[PDB]
């Protein structure tokens, strides 16, 4: 079991947040729950398989481009509306100057604001610790890599350093040796021309 | 100095030379470089891994601006192509004149339509080359052709 | 997780390249001295004969 | 600022998630102020 919660408004209540919580079995397309809250009441809704994949037939949108628009739209323009007695939700993709359907669930509500509310803190509580946990293990290894990377780059400088300190003092002694040796021989070359 | 030019010599004979010979360095970098070159054009030492890169004069763009040297950065990668560039006989520069052959350009390319429109202006124009050159020339002991590695 | 990979695979990286450099800087000083033995031998055989050659003349 | 939520247990209370938020700057010893809740009410007060 899988799940995701996000803050949204209606339109039909334009200066509120609301959220939506959506928790699903392996993948979002073998069908889902749904919960919606103000903060003071509880709305759900199960809507599975065979009509999910009833929707992308209903629609002209395809699986692909509309399970994907549902979950930029409700995983996180867009555009929401819920009715608390009919439990009718809608939203859709509104475009630039045109509009069309995307989604709507009849929900149905239950009986447990603060049971639903409780367990959305204590996942967010959860896995915001086990983020910090994980947070400090990366951080802590990988300190050790970086303080090990600038340590063989330490060693690495003083052996570049080494090496071209190595070329150009023996070049420099044998330039010299070797010089002397070419000057000789062509001073004798010339002197031996001459006799 | 005590190399008998009368007698053909060994290892150990030349090393006391050199040990005994004074230290000093009033070739300019730039001259030495030359006599290195030529030392190992004339006797073939040349493809010698350690000095592949001796004919390379390279510019390597860490500097957030081309050619300032108050805008390095580093802790990136490029130090280390510039231990492996000098390791391997390339004379590495910290600014980008007409003397340069090859750019080496790593991750960060929001400076390469810059380096493109400076050499422009050039005579002699520099290759702007991927990290990547220097590391498979280094790994095959050998230049590998840059062509494959431009931009 | 980003800069765990990166550092991982760049240690690595450096951790050979650096190893292969040290044995590389350890085989130099003695390929200069043989490269430098026989040219300057050679060197003092052209010596060696033009001297004679300038003494008997 | 900092806060922090923490959770609990009252002891009237065995089977309910109860939620404590502080709140205060830095120290918690300058005064914070405090929340409880269950999911369904809250209470708040201050403390100096």
């Amino acid at each position: 079991m899988e799940r995701k919660i996000s803050r949204i408004h209606l339109v039909s209540e334009p200066s509120i947040t609301h959220f939506l919580q959506v928790s699903w079995e392996k993948t979002l397309e073998s069908g889902f729950v749904i919960t919606l809250t103000d903060g003071h009441s509880a709305w759900t809704g199960t809507v599975s398989e065979s009509e999910i994949s009833q929707e992308a037939d209903d629609m002209a949108m395809e699986k692909g481009k509309y399970v994907g628009e549902l979950r930029k739209a409700l995983l996180s323009v867009y555009t929401f509306n819920f009715s608390k007695e009919s439990c009718y939700f809608f939203f859709e993709k509104n475009l630039k100057d045109v509009s069309f359907r995307l989604g709507s669930f009849n929900l149905e509500k239950v009986e447990n604001p603060a049971e639903v509310i409780r367990e959305l803190i204590c996942y967010c509580l959860d896995t915001i610790a086990e983020n910090q946990a994980k947070n400090e293990h990366l951080q802590k290894e990988n300190e050790r890599l970086l303080r090990d990377w600038n340590d063989v780059q330490g060693r690495f400088e003083k052996c570049v350093s080494a090496k071209e300190a190595l070329e150009t003092d023996l070049y420099k002694r044998f330039i010299l040796v070797l010089n002397e040796k070419k000057t000789k021989i062509r001073s004798l070359h010339n002197k031996l021309l001459n006799a | 100095y005590g190399d008998s030019y009368f007698i053909d010599t060994d290892l150990n004979q030349l090393k006391e030379v050199f040990s005994g010979i004074k230290n000093s360095n009033e070739q300019t970098p730039e001259e030495m470089a030359s006599l290195i070159a030529d030392l190992e054009y004339r006797y073939s030492w040349d493809c010698s891994p350690l000095s592949m890169f001796r004919r390379h004069t390279v510019y390597l763009d860490s500097y957030a601006v081309i050619n300032d040297l108050s805008t390095k950065n580093e802790g990136t990668r490029l130090a280390i192509k510039a231990l492996e560039l000098r390791f391997h006989g390339a004379k590495v520069v910290s600014c980008l004149a007409e003397g340069v052959s090859h750019v080496i350009i790593g991750e960060d390319h929001s400076r390469v339509a810059d380096f493109k429109a400076f050499r422009r202006t050039f005579k002699r124009k520099f290759k702007i080359l991927k990290e990547s050159w220097v590391t498979d020339s280094i790994d095959k002991c050998e230049l590998q052709e840059e062509n494959q590695y431009l931009i």
